[PDB]
C-alpha cells in the first residue's frame, strides 16, 4: 500500500480543506510507521498500534492537513477548539491513528509563510468528516453583509503566520489521520 | 444577536490579526535592534505603520460595543483595553499642535547644551558632559553651574511649551470623560472587577499617600545621615538642620541619592561584595551566566528557557561588524518567540541583570496562554517588580556560596551588611520622596490646584517640605524645573516608580515566608523552594485578566499597597541610623536657604 505519497508528499493542504486519499486493495505495513521515531504524536483509537499490523479492514482514509503545533491536541474525539468545531472534526466513535510531526524546516519561511489557513468562523460546528471550503461572508449580526467585509461581517478565513524563530506551539505541523473502517463491507 | 456575542466575534477577529501585526512589528524592530541599518530603519517603520493603523481603526469599532451592554469580564476587560485610544477626540488641529509641542519639548531636551561661565569653549549636552559633572563632582561650584545652566537654559524654553501642553493635554482627558489628565494617568490602577477587588482612580492618591507618611520616618532619618556627612564635604553651604540643597544630590535631579556613596558610606574599610573577579577565576562567560540564571527559575519550579530562547537571544555584542543597541532588554515578540538582548559582559552586575531580565521573560511565557490584550503586568508596576526580586534573591550572599562564586565558609561582616543596606537605600529609599512629589506636582497642576503664576512656587515649596531639598539659586515663574526632567518633558507617568517599589518587597517577603526563610528579610533566597515558585505562578499566569487588586492578593494574600515588607527589610538599617543620628536633628527646616544671606 502507497502510505509514502500521503505521509512523505511534497505538499500539504491547509486545515480547512484538507485532502482525502483512499488506500483500498493494498498490502498493508503500519510497522514502517510506528518505526519512524520522526513522529511526535501517534495516539490509536479503537485499534492497538502493534496489534494494527495484523487486523483486516473494509478500507482506509488518510487525511492529511497543516496545523499549528498548538492544536494538535484537537485532532482527537471529544475535542473542542477552532480547529475540531469548524475545520476538521472526528467523531465520538473514531477508530484509526492520529499522527502528527513538527514540520517547521518545510513550513515555515523567513517573513512567514501565510499560505497555510483556517477557518475562523462558522455559523455551526462541523460534522464528523465535514469539509467545509465555502468563503461567504460571516455576517454576525442582523444587518446583511452584501458578499463584501463590514461592520459585524468576517471574511471566515485566517491564515497562520510561519515563521523558524516561533515557538513549539505555534510551529507548523503535518497531520495524517487515518480512518479503519471494518464493518459493513468485505475486508481488503 | 447579543452587544456580548457580536463582541466575542469582533475580539476574535482582532486576536488573529493583532498577532499576526504585533509579531510582524516585533521581528522588524529585532532586525534593527540586533543590525543597526538604514534598511532595517525602513522596515521597522513600515511593520510599526501596518501596526499602528491596524490598532487605530480597531480601537473605534471596539467603541460600538457598550460596556454596560457585556456580562463576561473577560471580554469586558479587553474592550476596556481597546477603547481607551487617546487624542482621536481632539480636533485636527489642535491635535497636530499637540504633537508639535510634544516633539519640539522632546529635542530641546535631547539637544540642550548648557555652557562653562568660566570657559565659553565648554559647552556640555546632559549626555556626557553634565550627567558626568552632576555623578562625579565634589566641587560645590562646578555641580551649581551644571545644575543651573540646563534649568536655566532648557528649563526656560520648556515653560511656554509645557504651558500649552497642560492645556491641551488636558483638553483631550476631560473629553474622554476623564477628569483631567492626571485622572487620565491614574487609570492604570482603575479596577472594576470582581466582588471587592475594585479600585478608584482617586484611591490611588490616598494609597500613595497614607504610604508615603508611614515611609517618611525612614526616609528622614536616611536625610540625616545623609546631611550630616555631606557637612564633612560642603561646610560652608551645609545647615545642619536645614533641607539639602539640590545640585549635590549625585544626579543632576537628586532622582537618586546612589552617587553619595562615596561620601556616605557607613564602614569604608570594607569592601562591597563583589564576585567579579571569582568569575573571572572560574572563567566564566556569557553562556554559563545565563545557564545559571535558568537553574535559579528551575530550582523553584519555573519552566526553563525555550530552546529559540538560546538560538535568537543576543546574549553578546557581535563582533560581525553588526552595529547593535546594548541596553538590556527582554522581548516577548509574541507566538511563543522569547528572546533577551544583551551584550553581556563577565561582572556581578551583568550576572544579576541577567536574572532580573530573565524573571521578564518567565512572567511573559506565563501569561502566553491569556488572550492577546490581557497578555501584561497586572499593572504598570508588576513587571519590574517581579525581575527587582529575582535580583534581590541572585545578589544574596547564601546564593552566591551556593552557586560557587563565594567561599563556603565566607561570613557577612555586621559592617558590611550595613554597607550594603545603606547603598539599597541611596537608591530604594532615596527616590521615593523625590518620586512621589513629582508626581504629585503634576497631579495638582493638571486638577488645576496650582496656578501658572506659582508653579515655580509650589515646585519648590513642596521639594522642600516633602523630599527635605531646597534650591540653591530662586527660581521665578519664569523657570520650568519639573519639565527638566527626561519623564516629564517626554511625556511619561511616573508614580509607576512609587508603586512598583512597594511591589517589590511585598512579593519578595511573601515568597520567602512560603519558602519558610528564616532570619533578616535582605538575606533571603528563595531558590530551591518549589513552593514560592508555585504561588509565583499563580499570580504571573494571569497577566492582565484580572484586577491587579486580585493579582496582587494571589501572591502576597492582601489586595492593596502595604509599606510593612519595605520597611522590614530595611529595619537593620533604621535601627543603626536612629543611633548614629541621636546627637543630630532629624527633619527639616522648609526655611533655610543656601541664598538666604
Ligand atoms: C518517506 O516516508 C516513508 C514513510 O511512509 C518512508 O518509508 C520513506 O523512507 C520516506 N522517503 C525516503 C526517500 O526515505
Ligand atoms: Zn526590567
Amino acid at each position: 500500500c502507497p502510505f509514502g505519497e500521503v505521509f512523505n508528499a511534497t505538499r500539504f493542504a491547509s486545515v480547512y480543506a484538507w485532502n482525502r486519499k483512499r488506500i483500498s486493495n493494498c498490502v498493508a505495513d503500519y510497522s514502517v510507521l510506528y518505526n519512524s521515531a520522526s513522529f511526535s504524536t501517534f495516539k490509536c483509537y479503537g485499534v492497538s498500534p502493534t496489534k494494527l499490523n495484523d487486523l483486516c479492514f473494509t478500507n482506509v482514509y488518510a487525511d492529511s492537513f497543516v496545523i499549528r503545533g498548538d492544536e494538535v491536541r484537537q485532532i482527537a474525539p471529544g475535542q473542542t477548539g477552532k480547529i475540531a468545531d469548524y475545520n476538521y472534526k472526528l467523531p465520538d466513535d473514531f477508530t484509526g491513528c492520529v499522527i502528527a510531526w513538527n514540520s517547521n524546516n518545510l513550513d515555515s519561511k523567513v517573513g512567514g509563510n501565510y499560505n497555510y489557513l483556517y477557518r475562523l468562523f462558522r455559523k455551526s460546528n462541523l460534522k464528523p468528516f465535514e469539509r467545509d471550503i465555502s468563503t461567504e461572508i460571516y455576517q454576525a449580526g442582523s444587518t446583511p453583509c452584501n458578499g463584501v467585509e463590514g461592520f459585524n461581517c468576517y471574511f471566515p478565513l485566517q491564515s497562520y503566520g510561519f515563521q523558524p524563530t516561533n515557538g513549539v506551539g505555534y510551529q507548523p505541523y503535518r497531520v495524517v489521520v487515518l480512518s479503519f473502517e471494518l464493518l459493513h463491507a468485505p475486508a481488503t | 444577536s447579543t452587544t456580548e456575542d457580536l463582541a466575542k466575534t469582533f475580539l476574535e477577529k482582532f486576536n488573529s490579526e493583532a498577532e499576526e501585526l504585533s509579531h510582524q512589528s516585533s521581528l522588524a524592530s529585532w532586525s534593527y535592534n540586533t543590525n543597526i541599518t538604514d534598511e532595517n530603519v525602513q522596515k521597522m517603520n513600515e511593520a510599526g505603520a501596518r501596526w499602528s493603523a491596524f490598532y487605530e481603526e480597531q480601537c473605534k469599532l471596539a467603541k460600538t460595543y457598550p460596556l454596560e451592554e457585556i456580562q463576561n469580564l473577560t471580554v469586558k476587560r479587553q474592550l476596556q483595553a481597546l477603547q481607551q485610544s487617546g487624542s482621536s477626540v481632539l480636533s485636527a488641529d489642535k491635535s497636530k499642535r499637540l504633537n508639535e509641542i510634544l516633539n519640539t519639548m522632546s529635542t530641546i531636551y535631547s539637544t540642550g547644551k548648557v555652557c562653562n561661565p568660566s570657559n565659553p569653549q565648554e559647552c556640555l549636552l546632559l549626555e556626557p558632559g553634565l550627567d558626568a559633572i552632576m555623578e562625579n563632582s565634589k566641587d560645590y561650584n562646578q555641580r551649581l553651574w551644571a545644575w543651573e545652566g540646563w534649568r536655566s537654559e532648557v528649563g526656560k524654553q520648556l515653560r511656554p511649551l509645557y504651558e500649552e501642553y497642560v492645556v491641551l493635554k488636558n483638553e483631550m482627558a476631560r473629553a474622554n470623560n476623564y477628569e483631567d489628565y492626571g485622572d487620565y494617568w491614574r487609570g492604570d490602577y482603575e479596577a472594576e472587577g470582581p466582588s471587592g477587588y475594585d479600585y478608584s482612580r482617586d484611591q490611588l492618591i490616598e494609597d500613595v499617600e497614607r504610604t508615603f507618611a508611614e515611609i517618611k520616618p525612614l526616609y528622614e532619618h536616611l536625610h540625616a545621615y545623609v546631611r550630616a556627612k555631606l557637612m564633612d564635604t560642603y561646610p560652608s553651604h551645609i545647615n545642619p538642620t536645614g533641607c539639602l540643597p539640590a545640585h549635590l544630590l549625585g544626579d543632576m535631579w537628586g532622582r537618586f541619592w546612589t552617587n553619595l556613596y562615596s561620601l556616605t558610606v557607613p564602614f569604608g574599610q570594607k569592601p562591597n561584595i563583589d564576585v567579579t573577579d571569582a568569575m573571572v577565576d572560574q572563567s566564566w562567560d556569557a553562556k554559563r551566566i545565563f545557564e545559571e540564571a535558568e537553574k535559579f527559575f528551575v530550582s523553584v519550579g519555573l519552566p526553563n528557557m525555550t530552546q529559540g530562547f538560546w538560538e535568537n537571544s543576543m546574549l553578546t555584542e557581535p563582533g560581525d561588524g553588526r552595529k547593535v543597541v546594548c541596553h538590556p532588554t527582554a522581548w516577548d515578540l509574541g507566538k511563543g518567540d522569547f528572546r533577551i538582548k544583551m551584550c553581556t559582559k563577565v561582572t556581578m552586575d551583568d550576572f544579576l541583570t541577567a536574572h532580573h531580565e530573565m524573571g521578564h521573560i518567565q512572567y511573559d511565557m506565563a501569561y502566553a496562554v491569556q488572550p492577546y490584550l490581557l497578555r501584561n503586568g497586572a499593572n504598570e508596576g508588576f513587571h519590574e517588580a517581579v525581575g527587582e526580586i529575582m535580583s534581590l534573591s541572585a545578589a544574596t550572599p547564601n546564593h552566591l556560596k551556593a552557586i560557587g562564586l563565594l567561599p563556603p565558609d565566607f561570613y557577612e561582616d555586621s559592617e558590611t551588611e550595613i554597607n550594603f543596606l545603606l547603598k539599597q537605600a541611596l537608591t530604594i529609599v532615596g527616590t521615593l520622596p523625590f518620586t512621589y512629589m513629582l508626581e504629585k506636582w503634576r497631579w495638582m497642576v493638571f486638577k488645576g490646584e496650582i496656578p501658572k503664576e506659582e508653579w515655580m512656587k509650589k515646585w519648590w515649596e513642596m521639594k522642600r517640605e516633602i523630599v527635605g531639598v531646597v534650591e540653591p539659586v530662586p527660581h521665578d515663574e519664569t523657570y520650568c524645573d519639573p519639565a527638566a526632567l527626561f519623564h516629564v518633558a517626554n511625556d511619561y507617568s511616573f508614580i509607576r516608580y512609587y508603586t512598583r517599589t512597594i511591589y517589590q518587597f511585598q512579593f519578595q517577603e511573601a515568597l520567602c515566608q512560603t519558602a519558610k526563610h528564616e532570619g533578616p528579610l535582605h538575606k533571603c533566597d528563595i531558590s530551591n523552594s518549589t513552593e514560592a515558585g508555585q504561588k509565583l505562578l499563580q499570580m504571573l499566569s494571569l497577566g492582565k485578566s484580572e484586577p491587579w487588586t486580585l493579582a496582587l492578593e494571589r501572591i502576597v494574600g492582601v489586595k492593596n499597597m502595604d509599606v510593612r515588607p519595605l520597611l522590614n527589610y530595611f529595619e537593620p538599617l533604621f535601627t543603626w541610623l536612629k543611633d548614629q543620628n541621636k546627637n543630630s536633628f532629624v527633619g527639616w527646616s522648609t526655611n533655610w536657604s543656601p541664598y538666604a544671606h
